[PDB]
């Protein structure tokens, strides 16, 4: 993410500083400087575009200031599906930090492509022999192959995969490693298309992504759960204030909560839904099991009390309101209405404080440091 | 390649032999060979102690290691 | 003999048949091959099968036979279960054929018990009569079903008081009936009272609920027991609900296990386990040590009518071992808990992810077969996998995310000790349970808060449970009141405290709580007298503490400084116990770090998948078999006298805790008998994790148990035992050891600079041994001299012994200074010890006149065994020979080229009693090299003993550069510990064969450079305290010139016309040596090292 922002800023500068005039260069450069806390002083604005950037910087919306470059200039993004679809290569490498895995994305892609996936972890000689045999078969009969934790077998990676990748159509091969593990051989890396897996840094983006993967009360509960998951995952990134530690919530928690909600709705036909039971279960067993502190359990309980209050009209975030379903609608109509509610929402520049119910000043330091790193790195890159 | 090589060299220079190489039945093979060679030279050595002490003396005389 | 060889050559070929034999009765996976052979063989005896029911099932102890027909089974706790229909046995029936029938018949019998017990209870029958009719499991399940139904009925309205009062009356009735019941009935009632107290808590909580919605929410969180009324399949007619989900009872025999108290943490964990098992996932518990994870998993299994199988994971569990265990538990249909799941290697954790995911998928889609490890096996739909792990402890790896996503995690950081203590006290019979439990919890918190921050102070759940366990046998001698609790607290917690913490403990005990052992102290004193120790207050206190700790805890840790009194303590206590009780003692002492983990436990021959027992496994198996009945009435002690490496020790986590089971990679399960206690003798707890400190009772040695006077008395009375002369000699020597004169010497020696620093308390052994040997060696010439001369010679010998035992590891300057103090503190009337005093054959003379002028030949300078006799050389040779003849280990320390090898070889060259075995130690030396260097010098004679090849000469091990071998990652050295074992215990274990070898006539000497030199490594004082240490410094420049003038004279004998120039050449050579040493130091280049070897 950080290098994504750095690349966006640097490429925007490299393009504009040639295409645009000189005063534009001075203005953008002093904007970057005040972001980087190296030089201070108002830019000598006359254009229209830089007005929004100046507004973001003055109101200390540092994250919005960073995203301004990407939003203004570049008009497309690529997810893993796009990368696999729009590539001539047959080998892919997916890297991530520890504490996060993305094989479920590959499984979803395989299902969406009507392929066959063979997940082969690499820990021991039996798995290595199985992998060799599977690769030999799949280069003839097609089918996808996923190699997991390839840094546990570095010697085999450096010999067999190196010789093999160095030297069918429906055959693809994936390889997952860790960004903080041991170094992989650079020649082997260059033959494969590289992707870094990570969660979406937005909040509405996360809700949209979760919603785009799915009676009427089931739809309503799924929408509420998507909002809850996005809110809690966004809150986990503020380690001193949002939580007391660094936790991680993933697709498994979402699946378990969804299954519990379906069971509650199915086995309790009264439509007098025990929202208290749902609140306690999701706050303690599904999302609260990982939590060992007591303050953080209280935080999760407060979030559950806010989201799953079970009221007719709910203002999930300070901007939008969700009317609970009627008694005369269909599932398709409910999906359409909730998708419309999602579409009309606009994320304010102070989402991390206004939507997570947090004091703005605490968020300000975190945003300031995050923007300072990127701006200083861009200044370092642009002077050479 | 490995520290065990340096350990073997340490044993070879500190002593005049490597006891790890010669034991089990290799010790008996070496004893037979030493008996034969010592008889060939007309020397009367019977106990195993004399045999091996001649072995290590010959090694000390006829081995130079250059690093 | 050879017939055993013929049996063995076909025994290996049978493994491929045994593996397919296990496919018929899957519970054979818990048995070794040697037991499968016995089970198959016993076609007609049918009694070899009854010895294995514990291994195969867990809760069954033996079968009940009646004239070739199965009648029933007996639980471990002695309960008897009678089958519905007897199983008629035929000779042609193989073991598996009737075992498979018995397995289902037990389930049917349990269901029938439950059915008619529930039918009786539904007719207004009270709980206090059915306890004499049915097994505990049936009463438990029926009571739970009725409680569920009645609470639902009361939920139909708002009335709970009536049912609550009925429950209270039932609790009181059971409590009163507890006293007047037999042991089996006592166990039944004690187990039932836990669930009845849980019922009362739930009903009271419902009673306090304000509204119906709150009561319904509370009801949805507890476990509910229902029963279908439509299904004709009886074994699936009972299911369990909690938080909406459902699980099926299994009607498997569990016996009467110890049952846990229902606490909120336990119920929330139950909810998480149910939630995970609903989707056929795994269950995970994590947190600190001793918080109930394993025990709550087992309790969850018990409530669902099935015994949870527990494996203790380890790094030796490679991919195939884990996969085979998974195949076994999937074919059986059991619930496997993999305790300490972190201890596996990262690679194996990554590799088993596919197998775990495959198991989950097969369970979800209802597959019939699963292909783990190259063969398609059936998959029982009752299996489940649980893991418990400790994050953030030493020697533990991290689960990869692709594996973490296959489990549901629950945190169990902090249990509720108050509820546990209160309920356990209430059941145990105490009058004021609430106040007592609150006081105990408050006192434990106060200890954890106010006491020093020692690394080993834990006062968690295990400490509370130990305190409670010590109350059961103390009620008779102290009464069910505060006094019993206080005395048990002293019995459990005090032995682990330091010095000030003891005062803090006493103050807190006085503030919080209000307020005969002669038969054993007499035995202790008798044992101390037999072994020659002195029963002071500290030693007696430590002995009594050890005696009271082992009364209830099966594994003790003894921590203290080197040579503080640990071994004497536990040896004396076990001798006193043998005297007191009449039970024999069998003692095995294992120096842990000398052996590798494979030698300690075992290793599969992967070329054959054949198990080979380690030393500890062999000992445990031999005890469990008990062929000759020897171990029936004995106490067995296994002493781990080494460092507490986490990886060596946490492989016995299941052994130490309530499981009492040693789990092996091949699946074997060797029980731990109650008369099998384990000891840990150590000197520090630096790398030990709280996982093992909490399992064992700990005994802390804050200071020495003995004074210098009593230690000297013990040493003298031991040295005399190794000899009319004696009666006079004892008086003379004991008189010459005047502690009034000696204490000043001992405290003055502390100001000297000692290389390889060893406490003064540890050099008394060397002093006494050397003095006694020297005095004894002159006994022929004692008949014919006066009292004055005898006193003078004995005084001189003792002064020499003190000089070389207290100051021997210091420079000649320090030795000369110390001789003055030795002379002045014995008085000036006695014989004066000089720098070179000696005894001649009897008169007193000096080494100075004994210097022999030598004249080498010209060609003799090339011989590496030519030593030019000076004063220092003669003195050092004499002292080294005297120490060697005293059968005491020696270590010679000095800078390179000082001459240690020179004096050693010169002294042992002119002798006909000794041989030299030069062994070289480098940075990477193993004990195999030491044993290899002895192969051509020694014999193996049979128990097993190792002797020199010769029958006259003793053997001496020249072990040089003993500083060099590196420490492992936990700060221990294999080779130094092996040498310590050789000198102290005079033996070692032959690892591949598990036999004790005794060293007969082998001495050990060492040579090393000071530890300040680069690459030198500190030594454990447990090793150096067994060896006398002599320091040996560079000769002076004058001495060097005097030495090398003789070499130059010998050389110049070849060129006589220049003989007048011998002195200037030697002076120039020594001057050049000094200048080169001064200028080119190691601060410029590392290899700028100069010594007399260059001269
Ligand atoms: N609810 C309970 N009621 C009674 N005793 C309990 C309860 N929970 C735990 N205990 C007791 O407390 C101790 C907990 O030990 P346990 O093996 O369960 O801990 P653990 O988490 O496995 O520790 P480790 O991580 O070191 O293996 C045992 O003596 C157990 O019997
Ligand atoms: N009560 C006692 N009376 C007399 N001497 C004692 C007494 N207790 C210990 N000693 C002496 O202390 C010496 C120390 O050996 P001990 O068996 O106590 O070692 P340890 O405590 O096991 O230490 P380590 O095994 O680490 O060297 C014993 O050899 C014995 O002579
Ligand atoms: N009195 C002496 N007579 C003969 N040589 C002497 C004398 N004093 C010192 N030396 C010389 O000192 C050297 C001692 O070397 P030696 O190997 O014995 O030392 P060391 O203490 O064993 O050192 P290292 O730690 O290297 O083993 C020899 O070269 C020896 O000739
Ligand atoms: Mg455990
Ligand atoms: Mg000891």
């Amino acid at each position: 993410k950080k290098f994504k922002m750095i690349m966006a800023m640097t490429m925007f500068c490299l393009y504009k500083f040639d295409i645009e005039s000189e005063q534009y260069k001075e203005a953008v450069l002093t904007m970057i400087g005040v972001l980087s806390e190296s030089s201070d002083g108002v830019p000598k604005l006359t254009n229209d575009d830089l007005r929004y950037l100046w507004d973001y910087v003055t109101t200390k919306s540092y994250i919005s200031a960073l995203n301004w470059f990407k939003n203004e200039f570049f008009v497309d993004e690529w997810n893993i599906a796009d990368v696999v679809a729009n590539s001539e290569n047959n080998y892919f490498t997916m890297a991530s930090e520890r504490d996060v895995d993305g094989t479920f994305k590959l499984i979803e892609l395989a299902k969406a492509s009507k392929e066959s996936l063979k997940i082969i972890p690499l820990g021991s000689i039996e798995n290595l022999n199985y992998a060799q045999e599977e690769i030999s078969k799949s280069k003839i009969e097609g089918g996808w192959i996923l190699l997991q934790n390839i840094q546990m077998s570095l010697s085999w990676v450096k010999t067999y995969l190196h010789k093999h990748v160095e030297e069918h159509e429906k055959f693809k091969m994936f390889m997952t490693c860790h960004l903080t593990g041991d170094k992989l051989p650079a020649p082997l890396l260059q033959r494969t298309d590289r992707v870094v897996y990570e969660d979406i840094p937005g909040i509405l983006d996360t809700v949209k992504d979760l919603w785009g993967s799915q009676g009427v009360w089931s739809v309503y509960c799924t929408f509420l759960l998507s909002w809850f998951h996005a809110l809690i995952t966004a809150r986990t990134r503020l380690v001193p204030h949002g939580f007391s530690k660094k936790y991680y919530f993933n697709d498994c928690d979402f699946q378990f909560a969804s299954v519990y909600l379906e069971n509650v709705l199915a086995t309790n036909s009264t439509n007098n839904i025990p929202w208290a039971q749902v609140r306690d279960h999701i706050a303690t067993i599904v999302y609260g099991g990982k939590i060992d502190e007591e303050k953080d359990l209280e935080v999760v309980a407060k979030l559950c009390a806010h989201v799953f209050c079970g009221s007719d009209n709910l203002q999930i975030v300070p901007g939008v309101r969700i009317p609970q379903p009627l008694l005369q609608q269909s599932e398709e109509e409910e999906r359409a209405r909730l998708t419309a509610i999602l579409s009309n929402t606009i994320e304010p520049a102070d989402s991390l404080s206004s939507w997570l119910q947090l004091p703005r000043e605490s968020i300000l330091d975190y945003e300031r440091l995050q923007a300072k790193e990127v701006a200083s790195s861009t200044e370092q890159l642009l002077q050479e | 390649l490995e520290t065990a090589f340096l350990e073997r060299m340490n044993t070879l220079l500190a002593n005049a032999d490597i006891p790890d190489l010669f034991q089990g039945e290799e010790y008996d093979k070496l004893l037979n060979n030493l008996r034969n060679k010592t008889r060939s030279l007309g020397l009367l050595l019977d106990t195993e102690q004399e045999l091996y002490d001649w072995f290590v003396g010959e090694i000390a005389k006829n081995l130079h290691v250059v690093f | 003999k050879l017939t055993i060889d013929s049996l063995k050559m076909i025994k290996s070929s049978l493994s491929t048949f045994l593996e397919r034999q296990r496919r018929q009765f899957p519970r054979f996976y818990f048995l070794g091959n040697d037991d499968l052979l016995k089970i198959i063989g016993s076609g007609k005896h049918h009694d070899q099968v009854s010895k294995f029911m514990k291994k195969m099932f867990g809760s069954i102890e033996s079968i009940i036979f009646f004239e070739d027909s199965i009648t029933g089974v007996r639980s471990v706790e002695g309960e008897v279960l009678n089958l519905n229909e007897k199983i008629e046995l035929k000779d042609s029936i193989q073991a598996q054929e009737w075992l498979n029938i018995l397995d289902t018949e037990i389930k049917l019998s349990v269901f029938t018990q439950f059915r008619d017990c529930l039918g009786q209870l539904k007719d207004g029958t009270d709980i206090e009569v059915v306890v004499s009719k049915y097994i505990f499991q049936a009463i438990l399940l029926s009571a739970q079903v009725m409680w569920t139904e009645l609470v639902e009925k009361c939920l139909q309205t708002n009335e709970f008081s009536k049912y609550w009062k009925e429950v209270d009356m039932k609790i009181k009735g059971l409590l009163d009936k507890l006293n007047k019941s037999s042991d089996n009935v006592k166990k039944k009632i004690e187990a039932l009272l836990v669930e009845y107290l849980h019922f009362n808590n739930v009903i009271g909580q419902l009673k306090n609920c304000s509204t119906k919605e709150e009561a319904r929410l509370l009801w949805a969180k507890v476990q509910k027991f229902y029963q279908k009324n439509d299904t004709l399949d009886d074994l699936n007619s009972v299911f369990i609900s909690q938080s909406g989900y459902l699980l099926q009872y299994k009607f498997e025999y569990i016996g009467i296990p110890e049952r846990l108290i229902y606490t909120p943490l336990l119920l929330v964990g139950f909810a998480t386990l149910t939630d995970s098992l609903h989707q056929k996932y795994g269950g995970c518990f994590f947190g600190p040590a001793g918080t109930g994870k394993t025990e709550t998993v087992k309790a969850f299994g018990q409530n669902l009518g099935r015994v949870v199988v527990v494996f203790n994971c380890d790094d030796s569990f490679d991919y195939q071992v884990l996969s085979r265990l998974l195949v076994g538990i999937t074919q059986i249909g059991a619930w496997g808990c993999f305790d300490e799941f972190n201890r596996l290697d990262e690679k194996v954790l990554s590799a088993v992810s596919a197998n775990i995911q495959q198991i989950q998928n097969g369970l979800q889609v209802g597959k019939s077969h699963i292909t783990l490890l190259e063969e398609e096996t059936p998959l029982s739909p009752h299996t489940a996998v649980f893991i418990t792990l400790n994050p953030g402890y030493n020697g533990r790896s991290e689960l990869p995310e692709n594996l973490k996503k296959s489990f549901r995690e629950f945190s169990m950081k902090s249990p509720q000790s108050g509820t546990i203590a209160e309920m356990i006290l209430q059941i145990m019979g105490f009058e004021d349970s609430k106040s007592l439990a609150s006081k105990i919890v408050h006192f434990l918190e106060l200890l954890s808060s106010k006491c020093s921050s020692m690394n080993h102070y834990h006062f968690g759940l295990r400490t509370l449970k130990g305190v409670l366990r010590n109350c059961s046998p103390l009620v008779s001698e102290f009464g069910e009141g505060e006094k019993t609790v206080v005395e048990s607290l002293k019995r459990v917690i005090l032995p682990s405290l330091g010095d000030t913490d003891e005062l803090v403990f006493k103050d807190e005990l006085s503030k919080i709580f209000d307020s005969n052992s002669k038969a054993i102290v007499q035995c202790l004193k008798d044992a101390g007298q037999r072994s020659g120790f002195s029963m002071s207050e500290e030693f007696l206190k430590k002995c009594m503490q050890f005696y009271y700790m082992q009364k209830t805890q099966q594994a003790l840790i003894l921590v203290g400084k080197a040579g503080c009194g640990k071994t004497a303590t536990w040896k004396t206590v076990i001798d006193a116990m043998a005297i007191f009780d009449g039970h024999a003692n069998v003692v095995y002492v294992i120096d842990t770090k000398v052996l590798t983990k494979e030698s300690l436990y075992g290793s599969m021959l992967k070329a054959t998948l054949e198990w080979r027992d380690g030393l500890f496994t062999s000992i445990l198996r031999r005890v469990n078999d008990d062929i000759t009945g020897t171990f029936k009435n004995s106490r067995i002690w296994v002493v781990f006298d080494s460092d507490l490496d986490p990886e060596y020790v946490e492989a016995m986590n299941s052994v130490l805790d309530d499981n009492k089971i040693l789990t092996l990679p091949n699946g074997e399960r060797l029980p731990i008998p109650p008369n099998f206690r384990i000891l840990f003798e150590t000197d520090n707890l630096d790398h030990t994790t709280p996982a093992t400190i909490t399992r064992c009772g700990l005994l802390w040695f804050s200071t020495d148990v003995c004074s210098i006077s009593s230690k000297i008395d013990h040493l003298l009375n031991k040295s005399y035992e190794a000899l009319f002369e004696l009666d006079k000699l004892k008086d003379l020597i004991s008189d010459s050891f005047d502690m009034a004169s000696l204490t000043n010497i001992f405290t003055c020696s502390n100001d000297l600079v000692h290389i390889l620093g060893v406490r003064t308390f540890n050099k008394l052994e060397t002093a006494v041994q050397l003095a006694v040997h020297l005095i004894s060696s002159y006994r022929q010439w004692f008949q014919n001299l006066d009292d004055k001369s005898l006193k003078d010679v004995i005084t001189l010998l003792i002064k020499r012994s003190l000089l070389y035992a207290l100051a021997g590891d210091s420079t000649g300057e320090s030795q000369r200074a110390f001789i003055q103090t030795i002379n002045t503190y014995f008085g000036h009337d006695s014989q004066e010890l000089s720098d070179y005093s000696t005894i001649v054959i009897l008169s007193f003379s000096s080494f100075c006149s004994e210097i022999p002028s030598v004249s080498l030949e010209a060609h003799e300078v090339m011989r590496p065994d030519i030593v030019i006799p000076t004063i220092d050389t003669i003195k050092h040779e004499k002292i080294f020979y005297d120490l060697l003849n005293s059968k005491r280990g020696i270590i010679l320390c000095g800078p390179p080229g000082s001459g240690k090898t020179m004096i050693m070889n010169n002294a042992l060259r002119n002798s006909s009693l000794y041989d030299v075995v030069g062994i070289n130690f480098s940075k990477d030396t193993t004990t195999e090299h030491i044993l290899s260097a002895l192969h051509r010098h020694t014999n193996y004679v049979t128990g097993l003993t190792l002797l020199p090849k010769s029958d006259i000469k003793n053997l001496v091990l020249f072990c040089d550069q003993i500083n060099l071998p590196k420490l492992d990652k936990y700060g221990s050295q294999n080779v130094v510990l092996f040498l310590r074992q050789l000198m102290e215990k005079q033996g070692f274990w032959k690892t591949p064969e598990n036999k004790w070898v005794t060293i007969e006539r082998i001495h050990i000497v060492g040579a090393c450079n000071p530890p300040t030199d680069p690459g030198r490594i500190p030594m454990s004082e447990r090793f150096t305290r067994h060896a006398a240490i002599l320091y040996l410094g560079y000769p002076s420049g004058k001495s060097l010139s005097q030495i090398y003038e003789i070499y130059y004279k010998a050389i110049f004998k070849l060129v006589p016309e220049f003989r007048s120039y011998t002195e200037p050449f030697a002076r120039a050579s020594v001057h050049l040596y000094n200048e080169c040493k001064a200028r080119y130091s190691t601060g410029l280049q590392s290899h700028y090292l100069f010594s007399p070897r260059e001269l």
